[PDB]
RNA sequence: GCCGUCGCUGGCAGUCGGCAGAGCGAGAAAGAGAGUGGCGCGGACGCUACGCCGCGACGAGUAGGAGGGCCGCUGCGGUGAGCCUUGAAGCCUAGGGCGCGGGCCCGGGUGGAGCCGCCGCAGGUGCAGAUCUUGGUGGUAGUAGCAAAUAUUCAAACGAG
RNA sequence: UGGAAUGCGAGUGCCUAGUGGGCCACUUUUGGUAAGCAGAACUGGCGCUGCGGGAUGAACCGAACGCCGGGUUAAGGCGCC
């Protein structure tokens, strides 16, 4: 029930959103994923620029 | 079921536990709601004001003059009175050392 | 024949008695600790004659008495020597307790230590 | 942090806070923002009036990429450019007067609030306003329209 | 029993900072020596400022620190805001101030040394001035934050210009039924 | 008399010492002012200023709100040159005490390998109830009872019986 | 000559829980034969509140409450309990 004054908020949350949550604690290792792969094709195709 | 449909018992003491307190009164007063016809010219009394700027100094340091110049032509017991004399701190600075004077 | 404070004041205590919890005399559940009862009904909350007592601020002790021991001195846990070279400089006024969990070995020293520097200790013949 | 929270604070008291009467229950009222045009009616219109009804035409497929229109007052215009670019124009006898591209500071439209320091500029920009244009040539400065 | 109610017995107000920092304690125990054993009321004002919180201690702008140091009869005297001195862009000319505040911003800094201008710590402010002699002191506004627009009568009272809380600001977003007469009502 | 709260948004940085001089409570604004001419080597405490000190008033409380906990539980970062087989945790105790209290300390016993103080951080953090959950134990109580369908007796053997 | 007495420091803003079954007494008062009935006004109470008296008692009378010593009282009492 509303309370005094505030504002109307309509969160959506009428599903069943914890069956989907994304969580984001592989992220350091992603970015560690990602270097390492960017450090093995720049060896790979030495010396054309690593950018591509 | 039934229940008590209405009362005010208990209301007035409610009422007054912050006081009923009267309409807070400022020394202007908003211009709210008077006749429009009327607040159109005094608008326009006020816009003009200005236009008659000039005049009023002339009048008002001549007034002063005025005011100035009149200006500078016109400008229980005798015992116990004693004794509050003597006991004044400033008043009384005298007397105290005339009584202590005597004394030595 | 014992260290002296400075001063020994009479103590004064508003109550002796400690405060039971109400009906911890009569369940085995309820420990004697207080609580403060909380019933819509409860007869000791709404301070009726003859029930329980509750505890209220105003039972406090006098503050140049509080915590003064029988002695008139002021304990101070201690756990070794280093701990009591504290109290050299308050040894008229607070004693030393040694602390339950130190071995017979380490006692005597802070003992000994304590006579030196005049410092009173409250369990001195323990663990002989 | 838990050990500061009032629930830390209402243990041994009945009720944790609630009341005895009306308890704690679990959706008296409707859920969200249910009672809107009923038993929530006076919170809705005491503080939010308009909430209901429509108003105003429809647009599809908006794209707020074509209204991209950031604006400038006149009071902040002479910040685009380096301090030195208008003490040495101040100063300068010649009379040239140093330009001012708002579109490569990232706006497009320069709005008239304010006043501008007595010495001429060239303005560059998509759009003006009126009083924009009247202040800029008032301290004899000139507008530019790029597109 | 005595007639008297204890609901107002209490003041509330601050006898010292929130906040923990031991350089504004350190300001407030110089200052608290110097309102208690001096006669002057400027040192009891900034003493009282240092325990305000920081929406009561609002930032001063540039530009109204010289409007207010401009007026007449206000020549070499010290501005002192128990405050942050922020920058004003649109201020074109700063003239030579003579200025103590708890913070100044790096480019007001600039600025007022730039043109002369002299910027004191409170500690210097009581070398300088220990009874307040001299000063202008100066306060930024205390209504210019967003929250004071949603305050006061409700939105849906009439002739009530207050702020409501919206989401999202629109056509579509409380505008149709109590704001005009073509929906419902307006008021 | 003592405890606490509130108020005086009260007082104390002046411990200004032999590079000294002891005051600022007093009915009644503002200077224990500055100048220019007419033998001994001494003098308590204090002040964690988040501290210390003074004076006055006051103190009921459900629902509810707030503050303070050197109240208590578990784990993390720091710290205690911390405690501990010369005995940790735990547990028991007509032992000695502390605190208004939440609780805590010490003595004695048992135990056998770990544990705690302080500054911070964190929480699956405090039970008398919920016909609460699971486990255990009572009184009832040596009690109800061991009563459906006719029935057993004598002698001997084995055997501790 | 701050223009009656008396007393008293005031103003102002945010955020806000519980509550939204009440009930009782003097006086006034509607319905009803009346009700420890139903319904109102005013104030005060109980609810939320102990304490002395009414033997006993939500509300009556006195009086409101920090922990104590002395003194004196209120309403009530003083054959014995
Ligand atoms: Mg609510
Ligand atoms: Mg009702
Ligand atoms: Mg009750
Ligand atoms: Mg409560
Ligand atoms: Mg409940
Ligand atoms: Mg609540
Ligand atoms: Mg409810
Ligand atoms: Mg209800
Ligand atoms: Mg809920
Ligand atoms: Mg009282
Ligand atoms: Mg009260
Ligand atoms: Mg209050
Ligand atoms: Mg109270
Ligand atoms: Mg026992
Ligand atoms: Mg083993
Ligand atoms: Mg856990
Ligand atoms: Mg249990
Ligand atoms: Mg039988
Ligand atoms: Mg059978
Ligand atoms: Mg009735
Ligand atoms: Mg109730
Ligand atoms: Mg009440
Ligand atoms: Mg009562
Ligand atoms: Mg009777
Ligand atoms: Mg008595």
């Amino acid at each position: 029930a509303p309370s005094r004054n505030g504002m109307i908020l309509k969160p959506h949350f009428h599903k069943d959103w914890q069956r989907r949550v994304a969580t984001w604690f592989n992220q350091p290792a992603r970015k560690i994923r990602r270097r390492k792969a960017r450090q093995a094709r720049a060896r790979r195709i030495a010396p054309r620029p690593a950018a591509g | 079921a039934k229940s008590k449909n209405h009362t005010t018992h208990n209301q007035s003491r409610k009422w007054h536990r912050n006081g009923i307190k009267k309409p807070r009164s400022q020394r202007y007063e908003s211009l709210k709601g008077v006749d429009p016809k009327f607040l159109r010219n005094m608008r326009f009394a006020k816009k003009h004001n200005k236009k008659g700027l000039k005049k009023m100094q002339a009048n008002n340091a001549k007034a002063m003059a005025a005011r100035a110049e009149a200006i500078k032509a016109l400008v229980v017991s005798r015992k116990l009175h004693r004794l509050a004399y003597i006991a004044h701190p400033k008043l009384g600075r005298r007397a105290r050392a005339r009584i202590a004077r005597g004394l030595r | 024949a014992a260290l002296r404070p400075l001063v020994k004041p009479k103590i004064v205590k508003k109550r002796t008695k400690k405060f039971i919890r109400h009906q911890s005399d009569r369940y085995v559940k309820i420990k004697r600790n207080w609580r403060k009862p909380r019933g819509i009904d409860n007869r000791v909350r709404r301070r009726f004659k003859g029930q329980i007592l509750m505890p209220n601020i105003g039972y406090g002790s006098n503050k140049k008495t509080k915590h003064m021991l029988p002695s008139g001195f002021r304990k101070f846990l201690v756990h070794n020597v280093k701990e009591l070279e504290v109290l050299l400089m308050c040894n008229k006024s607070y004693c030393a307790e040694i602390a339950h969990n130190v071995s017979s070995k380490n006692r005597k020293a802070i003992v000994e230590r304590a006579a030196q520097l005049a410092i009173r200790v409250t369990n001195p013949n323990a663990r002989l | 942090p838990s050990r500061l929270r009032k629930t830390r604070k209402l243990r041994g008291h009945v009720s944790h806070g609630h009341g005895r009467i009306g308890k704690h229950r679990k959706h008296p009222g409707g859920r969200g923002n249910a009672g809107g045009m009923h038993h929530h009616r006076i919170n809705f219109d005491k503080y939010h009036p308009g909430y209901f009804g429509k108003v105003g035409m429809r647009h599809y497929h908006l794209k707020r990429n074509q209204s991209f229109c950031p604006t400038v007052n006149l009071d902040k215009l002479w910040t685009l450019v380096s301090e030195q670019t208008r003490v040495n124009a101040a100063k300068n006898k010649t009379g040239a007067a140093p330009i001012i591209d708002v579109v490569r500071s990232g706006y497009y439209k320069v709005l008239g609030k304010g006043k501008l320091p007595k010495q001429p500029v060239i303005v560059k920009a998509k759009f003006f306003s009126r009083r924009a244009e009247e202040k800029i040539k008032g301290v004899g400065g000139a507008c530019v329209l790029v597109a | 029993g005595v007639d008297i109610r204890h609901n107002k017995d209490r003041k509330v107000r601050r006898k010292e900072p929130k906040s923990q920092d031991i350089y504004l304690r350190l300001l407030v125990k110089l200052y608290r020596f110097l309102a208690r054993r001096t006669n002057s009321t400027f040192n009891q004002v900034v003493l009282k400022r240092l325990f305000m919180s920081r929406t009561n201690r609002p930032p001063l702008s540039l530009s109204r620190m010289i409007r207010k140091m401009k007026l007449p009869g206000r020549e070499n005297k010290t501005a002192v805001v128990v405050g942050t001195v922020t920058d004003d862009v649109r201020v074109q000319e700063v003239p030579k101030l003579k200025v103590c505040a708890l913070r100044v911003t790096s480019r007001a800094r600039s600025r007022i040394l730039k043109a002369g201008g002299k910027i004191l710590t409170f500690d210097q402010l009581a070398l300088d001035s220990p009874k307040g002699r001299g000063t202008v002191l100066l306060s930024g506004p205390r209504k210019g934050r967003e929250v004071y627009r949603h305050f006061g009568k409700a939105p849906g009272t009439p002739h009530s210009h207050t702020k409501p809380y919206v989401r999202s600001k629109g056509r579509k977003f409380e505008r149709a039924r109590g704001r005009r007469a073509s929906r419902g009502y307006k008021n």
